[PDB]
């Protein structure tokens, strides 16, 4: 009797809608973008300092082909 | 509260990167010049001009993308000249994106003005003068955007209703824009 | 004995440094290169600043309101008002 | 069918807006058979749901 006239459906509209929502209200304007972390650009340093060592190994193998 | 802009610091231009990045940039700029210094100043080396005054200056010109005076004429010198170039390609380009990322977000920041925005913005709390004509106007409300407020204003914690208007202006002034 | 920095070359080193261009002239002193160093770091920020903001104009549009709330109607004397007779 | 009647006696406002629209859209968004109901998706190439 309550379902054919939608009293129960309105109670479904009652209890799950009155508790406060978590929808687009915090996806809308509760974001500001951060600065870049080091970890976003960390792998460039590993290629850099790894390139620093790989330059040092070829400088030592020139010492063989110079001698 | 009328949102006057907060003035940034004078050191706010470097805000797209973290200041932990910038210190690691300088430590990298020091080490790359010294590694090239040891490569250049080798014991049989002819005509290798890259001293500690040049290799400090060559890496600076490579980092700022403004060219250089001379390039390293040695294979191990071209390696460190190579990886520093791919270093300074990314760090400059990553700075351009996050500085664009700050400004694209900042123009999407819209002020709540049409009172539908006020009906949706739970971050800014809103209240009325109780025992007047405003509070009764939302009591017998027949518009759903008004209905949401009277759903909220009865249910907000603590009391958003303010007894006098002078304190009603004061809860705007105290919250600095957190309250309506 | 070669002071290639004239008053007419100091403009030209500084200009292509502002226009991201490679210059043939380089400072050869510690008192000289500190000038060219911080001028390089200056233009690195500014061109990135110009690129960033112009994206933000084109990404987010914001069409301005010419007239508002009848105080702007009194000061504006370009528009013509309209009313209905009878 | 049973879909059109489910929006007829609708008690949810997001469902209510559809039954406000589906009765009022021009031309007939209701389709007699499902094969033509798939066809108005295929013809519109994403303009129709
Ligand atoms: N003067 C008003 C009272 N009032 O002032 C406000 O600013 N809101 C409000 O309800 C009244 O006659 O009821």
């Amino acid at each position: 009797k309550l379902s054919e006239q939608g009293v129960l459906d309105k109670l479904k509209n009652k209890w799950w809608y009155d508790k406060g929502e978590c929808g687009a209200k915090d996806s809308g304007s509760k974001e500001k973008t951060s600065a870049l972390s080091l970890s976003n650009v960390a792998g460039v340093f590993y290629i850099l300092v790894g390139g620093l060592g790989l330059a040092m190994l070829v400088a030592l193998i020139e010492f063989c082909y110079k001698s | 509260k009328k949102p006057q802009k907060s003035k940034p610091g004078v050191f706010s231009f470097l805000d797209p990167l973290a200041y932990e990045i910038w210190m690691c940039i300088v430590f990298a700029y020091i080490g790359v010049s010294v590694v090239l210094f040891l490569v250049s100043r080798f014991s049989p080396y002819s005509t290798n001009e890259f001293g500690i005054f040049n290799s400090l200056w060559f890496s600076l010109g490579a980092f700022m993308q403004q060219g250089c005076d001379i390039s390293p004429r040695s294979l191990s010198g071209r390696i460190v000249g190579g990886v520093w170039w791919f270093f300074t390609l990314i760090i400059i380009s990553s700075y351009t994106a996050n500085l664009a990322a700050f400004l694209t977000v900042e123009r999407m920041v819209s002020p709540i003005e049409s009172a539908e925005d006020l009906s949706k913005q739970t971050e800014i709390a809103y209240g009325t003068l109780d025992s007047g004509s405003t509070k009764e106007f939302f009591r017998r409300s027949k518009i759903a955007v008004f209905d949401k407020m009277w759903t909220y204003m009865r249910s907000a914690e603590p009391s958003v209703f303010v007894r006098t208007t002078a304190e009603g202006v004061a809860r705007v002034r105290k919250s600095k824009g957190k309250y309506a």
